[PDB]
């Protein structure tokens, strides 16, 4: 997650192993029932896309469901690109390239670029946007679990 | 002796001044030929009437998106885009003319004029020329920029062609 330090700014902290474990335990007991969606959203506040993928990659089993999810995230990434055409550069010092779909999902962006977007002013909230995609994906795969 | 192109620059329709460029066709012949042909408008499309849509003071002025006018467009005389010819020339200071791109080998029509030394652009953007006369016009264009590139006035290429 991104958090504020004693001096004012937002800075990166690593995901808590206890958060991860809570998530793991919710899935073991509940599978992908509806009630997991609000759990995920609560447990992922301020998460970077790398944090979000750690949470998803800890789920054991539910392989059908996880592929469904990935396919939904992939649709949203493609639609983001369709609606945000790339603008030719050069990149000014202090600036960052504009995130693509793949970047927001963490596939092509490093943790430092993610921190870079999430802490810019004005912020490009790649964490919040990816989480939205994931939550849509969860709202689809929970059909298999009523 | 290197081809020479000129731009007459205007702001909200009123003349500002002419800027002229030497194009280093010996070092990067295809990239220089693209910019010259686009400046004369000899293949029926090019720079005349288009805008410097992104000006960042202390950095550069960027124009040449004659299709979509915001940096998402542009095309070369070789097709949608062409490869990075080489990176022999570097960003050594103000007046350097270089290709804007969206990653390696995606040169189209967009270019920038450096208003400082932009060393970290070396090996990313193809440098193909330099301002020969009228660096005061580019220094006067800077005024109308902003830190994110948005301009407070329409900076247009009122006219252009080849001097030499």
């Amino acid at each position: 997650p991104i958090v504020q330090n004693l001096q004012g700014q937002m800075v990166h902290q690593a995901i808590s192993p206890r958060t991860l474990n809570a998530w793991v335990k919710v899935v073991e007991e509940k599978a992908f029932s509806p009630e997991v969606i609000p759990m995920f959203s609560a447990l992922s506040e301020g998460a970077t896309p790398q944090d979000l993928n750690t949470m998803l990659n800890t789920v054991g089993g539910h392989q059908a469901a996880m592929q469904m999810l990935k396919e939904t995230i992939n649709e949203e990434a493609a639609e983001w690109d369709r609606l945000h055409p790339v603008h030719a550069g050069p990149i000014a010092p202090g600036q960052m390239r504009e995130p693509r779909g793949s970047d927001i999902a963490g596939t092509t962006s490093t943790l430092q670029e993610q921190i870079g977007w999430m802490t810019h002013n004005p912020p490009i909230p790649v964490g919040e946007i990816y989480k939205r995609w994931i939550i849509l994906g969860l709202n689809k795969i929970v059909r298999m679990y009523s | 002796v290197n081809p020479t192109v000129f731009f007459d620059i205007a702001v909200d329709g009123e003349p500002l001044g002419r800027v002229s460029f030497e194009l280093f066709a010996d070092k990067v012949p295809k990239t220089a030929e693209n910019f010259r042909a686009l400046s004369t408008g000899e293949k029926g499309f090019g720079y005349k009437g288009s805008c410097f849509h992104r000006i960042i003071p202390g950095f550069m002025c960027q124009g040449g998106d004659f299709t979509r006018h915001n940096g998402t467009g542009g095309k070369s005389i070789y097709g949608e885009k062409f490869e990075d010819e080489n990176f022999i020339l570097k960003h050594t200071g103000p007046g350097i003319l270089s290709m804007a791109n969206a990653g390696p080998n995606t040169n189209g029509s967009q270019f920038f004029i450096c208003t400082a030394k932009t060393e970290w652009l070396d090996g990313k953007h193809v440098v193909f020329g330099k301002v020969k006369e009228g660096m005061n016009i580019v220094e006067a264009m800077e005024r109308f920029g902003s830190r994110n590139g948005k301009t407070s006035k329409k900076i247009t290429i009122a006219d252009c062609g080849q001097l030499e």
